[PDB]
DNA sequence: CCATCAGTGTACTAGGACCCGAAAATTGAGTTACAGAAGTAA
DNA sequence: TACTTCTGTAACTCAATTTTCGGGTCCTAGTACACTGATGG
């Protein structure tokens, strides 16, 4: 009758299709969202970038500057927590000690006499004579046939007496690659590993003579005792094995007081049925956490 | 703001506590779902009456729902599962190839330091927390004592209160470093223990994403931030636009961070924590209401205990460095094995040692 | 060498060397024998003595090259050794290898 | 270690069923005696880490995209899972904030399409504070899915669709001037429109048999 | 996970097939709105020839 | 179009007119480096023009990394001034710009393999060798790598306008493969 | 002039290639040799570039390394001769396409024929789709192999692949991740496997 | 750790010409004299050192160290590896 | 009957190679000059 | 004995390729520690 209605049934029908649109459009977003978080996650990416410098350099790696409490607090002598880092002996370690140790006195022996050698050398070559030239030639041959003593050096005679300075920070670095301190290093060669050290299992008129050196002497020479010993022993050895053959140790019988100081001390540190035993034990005396579980677990519990 | 995952599975966009909080607190406002209240024939006409009107339905229509949707142990299992097959093989293996059968120590310890206090009621009644209160389940990193604490890290987390102010957990963290005594005692091991790390030292302050909180409460404490805001501001880092806060002035409910995402604490010195936020949620009635211990230790790794290398009955009382007996440079000695080996007969150190006073992180933290 | 002959060690050895020769004390040939041998020796020594890394930044002013030697001068540098800070307003570098 | 198995078998007998009754639920569990899941012996830990995992993916497999029958099934395992515990500290079912939302409006349609079983489920798991509301889903440190072919096009679209295009043709027969021939000027009107979408579904559901019918 | 990625990116190719059968009815509907100005004012034309 | 390529580096050549001694001239001068083990010049750089200069024993001096022709003739005064005062009778003759490359984008991803298979006797296309296509134009010598991403560089230009008549001769074909 | 089609000769046996491939290569070294606008290159070279020439013009192309491999020179020179004999022998050579290297690379590999046709035809379907946009046809080939293998029973790693068609791995994880999203439509319609194209690495 | 290297590089290099002292008819005491002397003494940042790689960038130029000793502020450091950054 | 003293069941260490991916850096071609050494080729 | 190529340096472009750099990754092997299980005077 009149095209108006067909503009009011058009635009309706285009609203709704729009509707549709819009929605189908929004789906379309929310599915597009979806892809980028998707890409993100498998471009996304740890804990251990961040452990003791978490501020770090991405050139160069490094965090910034000890604050002027980490300065104070090293002038006091506080170690931090890899200097108190202690790492075991490996037996590979101990060949790799000898043989480096071994090495680094040829080297400190050879090369003065090298030195010599190439000295004596550079003479020869100017030396505007011939009798001097002789002479220099058998010097020079005194000094080779010295280098070859030396390279024939046993190893008995070359490792030393557990008291001459090496070069130990060298071994720390070229030797080991940087895991041992040269200190550590020094003490571990000159107090335990040296071939002057009787590692040796110890005997049972060893262990009496060493009792009886510590009773008489005292228990606080531990340097004399082992001298006096006459074996080859560290007084670190001789301490370990009295201490490990004592009876003094430990106090070895329980008292009220006693009883009363554990108690109090479990019911502190307790957290419900776990009683970690071996912290208990430091705030008591001479006592050990075997000792102390039992007489919780037989004596003081209350059940 | 809403927590939504930056990171496909690991981390959330920053957002602020406070407006979390309140949208989770107006989205259950006055529903009788935050309650804090322990669980309590008339009841049930006023049950299925509440049922009618929530449900929109009738009476009797309350009742046969409440009838019918009721509730619906014993050692022997038959007619098992997929899961239940594999539970009942493995019980059946553990009993072949173990004798005691029994919690080992470090499941106990765990579930005791979870459950260590659950649905403890407060003995004043005055520091009852709030209907929802924004608990932080945060997660301090252990620090690298151990060197496999590199590979593995360790973490001890504790439930932080929300609206609560800092320095509550940085005076909750429980470190070894705060317990260090300094100086060296070579020359007599009879000093008057220097006062601890935790006085000397009381410098402090959070990081969370990008704003040091530097804990200025006390005199003693003077700016740690200052060097890494210098250090950023130096020619080119990356990092930058460092703020800068009290610490005292600022709440956990007033913070805005990511979960699953570390940030710092710092203290004496350099001491470094990775604090990361594993989950923030409302407080329930089934766990703690106080508020006077609530910065609570949910879990501890239980660190390893050093031992006197002369005798392995006693821990390490002193650690000696450049030690003349020691086969070990950094040797570790009770005070028995110490006082027998340093000292002739009055105090005297006999040989060459810088001895200083060692206190066991497994035993201390 | 002719590259560490001019820190203060090896300054040092100089004067103390001359110190020698104008006292008729010690002949040139040893003096000039034992400055080599302090060459070798402090390069073996820095090169298997040491282990410790610095870094260094800084706004490179000017440099230079060689006969096999590098002469760098910075401004405003900061170098960082394993925890501490050295800020320096100029700096020569002379390296050699 | 299975229990991801036991749980789709579940809602797949009861889905199997096309019904929303508890009462179907209730009768799968005492068949599949699956209140002794829980069942066995193992110490306090490993149980609640069994039971927050247990209700971890009962609470995953009750939000989208899945279907409403499975989602409806999954809240019955939820209620039941819960209800039936051997921790003394009920383990909570962890909700997050961006899900609440979704959570509501499906209760308030459940109790709009008279399914009173399941709201009156959910309601008794709300009041009974079951639930942990937290700000994410799991801690971080460091199937029957729903398609959009249903939502964009279904049976009542496309019966209004058709409805909307005859009245379009009838009026366009009634606007000429003249009864016999519609204007020249409006013949653009495409008659495939129903037929495009038709085959555009008809394509989408074939790709999806062909894809979960194995090769 | 590329199992939900290919369901999505499958819904995605659907969901833009109908976009597309949507936006040609939109611009056809839109081009017989023009058709319908056109001609309804051509038609209207007729009868302002008698106006005051 | 309206979009013309942007000048990145300019190649020209000076006399000196006269020998010089390259060891004196590398232990007197402020940024010189000399390695007669890795190449026979000297490498002098600067800043104010941003352009490194390779000084020859003929006395034949190359500046390049300049920007535009009179930046790149500044930077060679400099040059001849800088070996001026290390007191050698360096003067300037025979400037003359060698080389010109410029880069600009088309701003439309290129289908490099109808390219080549419309233009064989002009395009080189080898992915194994470079990912880009090397056009050998021939009414100016001027060489243009082609790249999908719509980047043109060319390159062997002795003025600029011989880069601008390239870009422009070139466009169309582009256009015409718009991928 | 001799002792370049003894050694052309040494390098079509090390590729066990036809008679008729050396032939032509024979055929382009005796012309470069006439024109002599690369006198100063090494005859060597000059051979493994006719070689090159002669492998891409008869439609059974090589790669560059796939010469470099069997020749004593690197593949700077063996395409530097290439472009200079182009350039002098005023010829051309069709364009390699990624379905070439297809039947080689799978042979070498133990890949049966269902798998070789799945590879080819990913390669070409996202080389017409522009997913991998100016990447050298081989990486897109090699990612192509990968992903048939992994989709099929028999599966390769990205070393094994990497090698024989002499690409490096990171090349192939670059190329494969442009495709990876696309893994499906790529495939054959009619392609049975034992695991799912739906998933994988 | 400066001065424990100055110290072992003296005594290396004691020990090395005492052979020398001893040969060429110089008693020992002067070589005691001069390690005493030396120690002694030995009570512009210059910095000599090796370089392992010396990259230049378009600006930036990255100097790669081997070993050096270092004169800053007027205080002797060493170090065996030095990864610097200067932008010209 | 209160002490003993190997075994015990774990997580927690200790070394010990070993891998995984990202970022930076390099190579490679295109031009053109320039001087001198290498590198065959004849 | 000629007669070539091949070094740098510059400068943008892009893909390919290598490098290396911090951290993880997995696996075997002791290690600590509460508890048990007799065990003996
Ligand atoms: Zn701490
Ligand atoms: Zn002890």
């Amino acid at each position: 009758e009149d095209p108006e209605t067909c503009l009011q049934l058009n635009m309706v029908y285009q609203e709704v299709i729009q509707e549709k649109l819009a929605e189908a459009n929004l789906l379309l977003a929310q599915n597009r969202e979806q892809q980028e978080e998707l890409m993100r996650d498998l471009a996304g990416s740890y804990m251990g970038h961040f452990m003791k410098p978490y501020f770090k350099d991405k050139v160069t790696g490094v965090g910034p500057p000890a604050n002027e409490d980490t300065r104070e607090k090293a002038a006091q002598g506080i170690k931090a927590f890899e200097e108190l880092l202690v790492t075991k002996w490996k037996n590979w370690e101990k060949a790799l000690l000898r043989k480096s140790v071994v090495s680094d006195r040829l080297q400190r022996l050879l090369q003065p006499k090298l030195l010599k050698l190439e000295y004596l050398h550079q003479k020869q070559s100017k030396v505007s004579s011939e009798l001097e030239r002789q002479a220099l030639e058998k010097q020079g041959r005194e000094a080779e046939k010295e280098i070859q003593d030396i390279n024939q050096l046993p190893e008995e005679a070359l490792l030393g007496n557990r008291l001459d300075s090496h070069d130990w920070e060298k071994i720390s670095n070229i030797n080991f690659e940087g895991s041992r301190s040269a200190e550590e290093i020094r003490k571990f060669w000159q107090n335990s590993e040296h071939p002057s050290i009787n590692k040796q299992e110890w005997s049972r008129e060893e262990e009496e003579r060493l009792q009886a050196i510590a009773a008489a002497h005292g228990h606080l020479e531990w340097q004399k005792i082992a001298e006096e010993l006459g074996t080859s022993r560290s007084a670190f050895q001789c301490l370990q094995k009295f201490q490990q053959h004592n009876k003094a140790l430990k106090r070895k019988e329980w008292t009220e007081e006693e009883d009363r100081m554990l108690t109090q001390l479990v019911q502190e540190m307790r957290v419900g049925s776990h009683i970690p035993y071996r912290r208990i034990v430091y705030y008591m005396e001479g006592r050990d956490s075997m000792q102390l579980i039992y007489r919780w677990t037989k004596s003081l519990d209350p059940g | 703001n809403f927590p939504e995952y930056e990171l496909p599975e690991l981390n959330t966009r920053a957002f602020h506590v406070g407006a979390f909080g309140e949208l989770w607190r107006g989205r259950l406002r006055g529903a009788g779902d935050l309650s804090l209240r322990e669980p309590p024939a008339a009841d049930s006409d006023r049950e299925d009456a509440a049922v009618a009107r929530d449900l929109d339905c009738s009476l009797e229509a309350a009742a046969e729902l409440r009838a019918v949707c009721g509730l619906d142990e014993v050692i022997p299992e038959n007619t098992d599962l997929v899961t239940l097959g594999v539970r009942k093989r493995f019980l059946e293996h553990r009993e072949e190839t173990i004798t005691i059968d029994r919690a080992c120590r470090q499941e106990t310890f765990v579930y005791e330091m979870e459950s260590h206090a659950i649905g403890k009621k407060p003995e004043n009644s005055a520091d009852m927390i709030e209907e929802g209160e924004l608990i932080l389940s945060v997660n301090i990193l252990y620090p690298v004592i151990f060197h496999k604490h590199k590979e593995h890290k360790p973490y001890q987390t504790m439930l932080v209160l929300g609206s609560q102010k800092l320095t509550q957990l940085r005076d909750s963290i429980r470190c070894v470093s705060d317990l260090q005594i300094g100086g060296e005692f070579s020359n007599t091991p009879d000093q008057a223990p220097e006062h601890i790390s935790k006085d000397l030292y009381k410098s402090a302050f959070f990081y969370f994403e990008g704003t040091f909180y530097n804990d200025k409460r006390y005199p003693e404490c003077r700016d740690l931030s200052r060097t890494i805001i210098e250090w950023s501001e130096s020619h080119d880092r990356g990092y930058g636009k460092f703020q800068t806060a009290r610490m005292e002035d600022f709440t956990f409910n007033d913070l805005c961070i990511k979960l699953g995402f570390p940030y710092l604490y710092c203290h004496q010195g350099d001491c470094e924590h990775v604090i990361v936020i594993t989950d923030i949620r409302l407080v329930h009635h089934d766990d703690c209401l106080d508020r006077t211990l609530y910065p609570l230790l949910i879990k501890k790794h239980w660190l390893w205990t050093r031992k006197c290398f002369v005798c392995k009955m006693y821990t390490a009382r002193w650690v000696t460095n450049n030690d003349s007996f020691a086969p070990e440079d950094p040797c570790f000695f009770c005070d028995v094995c110490f006082r027998m080996l340093h000292y002739d007969s009055e105090g005297n150190k006999l040989g060459e040692f810088l001895a200083y006073p060692y206190v066991d992180p497994g035993t201390f933290n | 060498y002719q590259l560490y002959r001019n820190t203060t060690l090896g300054n040092s050895l100089q004067e103390s060397l001359d110190e020698l020769i104008q006292s008729q004390q010690i002949t040139p040939q040893l003096a000039l024998q034992v400055l080599l041998q302090f060459d070798k020796a402090i390069n073996a020594a820095l090169a298997q003595r040491v282990r410790n890394r610095v870094n260094f930044r800084g706004s490179l002013n000017t440099y230079r090259f060689c006969d096999n030697v590098w002469t760098f001068v910075l401004n405003d540098v900061e170098f960082r050794e394993v925890t501490e800070l050295i800020k320096v307003d100029k700096v020569k570098i002379v390296a050699c290898d | 270690p299975g229990l991801q198995t036991d749980c789709e078998a579940l809602l797949s007998r009861f889905q199997e069923t096309d019904s929303v009754r508890f009462e179907d639920f209730t009768e799968l569990w005492r068949n599949m005696k699956f209140g002794t899941i829980f069942c066995g012996r193992m110490r306090n830990l490993e149980k609640n880490m069994f039971t927050k995992e247990a209700l971890a993916l009962a609470w995953r497999y009750f939000l989208p995209p899945y279907t409403f029958q499975i989602r409806v099934g999954a809240l019955y395992l939820l209620y039941g899972l819960y209800n039936t515990q051997l921790c003394q500290p009920k383990q909570k079912i962890r909700v997050a904030l961006k899900d609440w939302d979704e959570v509501l409006k499906f209760q308030q349609d459940l109790v709009n399409a008279q399914h009173f079983d399941a709201a009156y489920i959910f309601r008794k798991l709300r009041l009974d504070r079951a639930f942990h509301f937290t700000a994410m889903p799991k801690l971080l440190s460091y199937k029957d899915p729903s398609d959009r072919v249903m939502k964009l096009i279904t049976s009542d679209v496309l019966e209004e669709m058709l409805n909307v295009h005859d009245h379009y043709q009838n009026m366009k027969h009634v606007i000429s001037v003249d009864k016999s021939k519609p204007d020249k000027a409006l013949s653009l009107i495409k008659d495939d429109f129903f037929d495009n979408i038709k085959n555009i579904v008809l394509e989408h559901q074939q790709w999806h048999k062909d894809r979960k019918n194995p090769s | 996970m590329l199992s939900r990625l290919q369901e999505l990116r499958k819904e995605e190719e659907t969901l833009l097939r109908l976009k597309a059968a949507l936006h040609d009815q939109l611009n056809r509907l839109k081009v017989e709105e023009l058709a319908l100005q056109s001609m309804i004012s051509s038609r209207r034309g007729d009868e302002m020839l008698s106006s005051h | 179009s309206g979009i013309v390529p942007q000048l990145q580096n300019i190649v020209s050549t000076v006399n000196l007119g006269c020998k010089l001694d390259l060891k004196t001239i590398a232990l007197r001068a402020r940024n010189a480096e000399y390695n007669p083990k890795r190449f026979a010049a000297v490498i002098m750089r600067i800043r104010e023009p941003r352009t490194t200069a390779l000084i020859f024993s003929s006395g034949k001096m190359v500046c390049t990394g300049a920007k535009s022709e009179e930046q790149s003739r500044l930077a060679a005064r400099k040059y001849a001034r800088v070996v001026q005062k290390l007191g050698f009778p360096a003067k300037f003759l025979d400037f003359k710009i060698q080389n010109m490359v410029g880069s600009c984008d088309v701003k439309f991803p290129i289908r490099l393999e109808g390219l080549v298979l419309t233009h064989q006797q002009f395009s080189s296309y080898e992915p194994e060798l470079f990912p880009g296509l090397i056009y050998r134009m021939i009414k100016p010598r001027i060489v243009l790598l082609i790249f999908v991403s719509g980047k043109v560089v060319l390159t062997g230009a002795k003025v600029r306008a011989e880069i601008y008549e390239a870009f422009e001769n070139i466009y169309p074909i582009l256009k015409g493969f718009r991928k | 002039m001799m002792n370049a089609f003894k050694e052309i000769t040494t390098m079509a046996d090390r590729i066990n290639l036809p008679r008729n491939i050396v032939d032509r290569t024979n055929n382009l070294f005796k012309q470069v040799y006439e024109q002599k606008s690369l006198k100063g290159r090494a005859n060597d070279a000059i051979a493994s570039a006719c070689l090159y020439i002669a492998c891409r013009q008869e439609g059974v192309p090589r790669t560059f390394k796939e010469i470099c491999a069997v020749s004593r020179i690197s593949k700077k020179e063996i395409g530097r001769c290439f472009k200079l004999i182009l350039k002098a022998l005023e010829t051309s050579v069709d364009l390699i396409t990624t379905g070439d290297f297809m039947s080689r690379f799978c042979s070498n590999l133990c890949l049966p024929k269902q798998v070789q046709m799945a590879a080819t035809h990913i390669a070409r379907k996202a080389v017409e789709l522009d997913l991998v946009p100016g990447r050298s046809p081989i990486s897109v080939a090699a990612a192509a192999i990968y992903m048939a293998s992994q989709a099929s029973a028999e599966k390769r790693t990205q070393k094994e692949i990497g090698d024989i068609a002499g690409v490096a791995d990171v090349t192939i994880r670059q190329s494969y991740r442009l495709i990876y999203p696309r893994a499906p439509d790529l495939f054959p319609t009619d392609f049975k496997f034992d695991t799912p194209v739906d998933k994988l690495p | 750790t400066v001065p424990k290297l100055y110290r072992s590089v003296i005594e290396d290099v004691i020990n090395d010409v005492r052979d020398i002292f001893l040969d060429d008819g110089v008693d020992e005491q002067v070589l005691m004299e001069l390690k005493t002397l030396w120690e002694n003494k030995l009570m512009e940042n210059v910095v000599v050192c090796q370089y392992d790689k010396i990259h230049r960038s378009k600006n930036k130029w990255k100097f790669h160290l081997k070993d050096g000793i270092m004169n800053l502020n007027g205080r002797d450091y060493i170090f065996s590896k030095a990864i610097g950054d200067a932008e010209w």
